[PDB]
């Protein structure tokens, strides 16, 4: 599942045996309900841009 | 950087400064708190291991703004397999004497997993290039922070279009417009992913820029996540210049 669209996962993607797929976040970021999205979980999480997130808050 | 344009104030907020003896060295990458990713290369003839610096939120070198952080480097790890004065494995691992504190214009970029850099990142057309190098070739270097918006190339398409290993790829524009530079050496190439960016490429080097005929060459930063991870869970040891054994 991971090798096509990253498994439907925001950021990270693990296929595990049977038709199953495990979606996981960076450091700093927590998993959503969905099971593929990640949200930020400090103030200065890795890749964003502070002054450009703000412009968009 | 050739042929781009000034980054924005915050805008590029994992840019490294590389000083030594107060003199700009090279660029690299903010990682973790402690943690910067450079090029091998820069350290080539280092001979006070003891005087390299790096400055974080640094963006206009002529003035101090106080988002600036600096801090001296602690240990430089280079992998077994770089050979001084070559670009194959053109990496560095850089760790810091005391954390940087993230800020608005202080920010690390995300190291990728391996997977993920292989299966999604590297289909991603245009990464961002960052530095205060030269702004021509045989130009003077850039006194505000500069960026460029470069394609990547599949390796079979870089030969074709101009040795490049696995563990490197091309990026960039053959029409001499639009390149990386002399002085960029280790700055990022970061790849952007459903509103996240990536460390995908390290800034290498080559004989001139700005080439007619001729692709900037990056490290490939995917071959290296392993290595890189299991360094940055390793205790500090005693002389900055560590050789690490790659894989
Ligand atoms: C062992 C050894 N034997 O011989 C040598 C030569 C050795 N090593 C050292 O002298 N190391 C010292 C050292 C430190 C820092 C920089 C440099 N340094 N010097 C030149 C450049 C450069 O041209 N860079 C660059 C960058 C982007 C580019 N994008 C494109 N298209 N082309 C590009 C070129 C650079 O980075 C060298
Ligand atoms: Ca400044
Ligand atoms: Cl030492």
């Amino acid at each position: 599942i991971c090798v096509n669209e990253n498994g439907g996962c925001e950021q990270y993607c693990s296929d595990h045996t049977g038709t199953k797929r495990s979606c996981r976040c960076h450091e700093g970021y927590s998993l959503l309900a969905d099971g593929v999205s990640c949200t930020p979980t400090v103030e200065y999480p890795c890749g964003k841009i502070p002054i450009l997130e703000k412009r968009n808050a | 950087i050739v042929g781009g344009k000034v980054c924005p104030k915050g805008e590029c907020p994992w840019q490294v400064l590389l000083l030594v003896n107060g003199a700009q060295l090279c660029g690299g990458t903010l990682i973790n708190t402690i943690w910067v990713v450079s090029a091998a290369h820069c350290f080539d003839k280092i001979k006070n291991w003891r005087n390299l610096i790096a400055v974080l939120g640094e963006h206009d070198l002529s003035e101090h703004d106080g988002d600036e952080q600096s801090r001296r480097v602690a240990q430089v790890i280079i992998p077994s397999t770089y050979v001084p004065g070559t670009t194959n494995h053109d990496i560095a691992l850089l760790r810091l004497h005391q954390p940087v504190v993230l800020t608005d214009h202080v920010v690390p970029l995300c190291l990728p997993e391996r997977t993920f850099s292989e299966r999604t990142l590297a289909f991603v057309r245009f990464s961002l290039v960052s530095g205060w190098g030269q702004l021509l070739d045989r130009g003077a270097t850039a006194l505000e922070l500069m960026v460029l918006n470069v394609p990547r190339l599949m390796t079979q398409d870089c030969l074709q279009q101009s040795n490049i290993t696995e563990y490197m790829f091309c990026a960039g524009y053959s029409d001499g417009s639009k390149d990386s530079c002399k002085g960029d050496s280790g700055g990022p190439h970061a790849t952007h992913y459903r509103g996240t960016w990536y460390l995908t490429g390290i800034v290498s080097w080559g004989q001139g820029c700005a080439t007619v005929g001729h692709f900037g060459v990056y490290t490939r930063v995917s071959q290296y996540i392993e290595w890189l991870q299991k360094l940055m869970r390793s205790e500090p040891r005693p002389g900055v210049l560590l050789r690490a054994p790659f894989p």
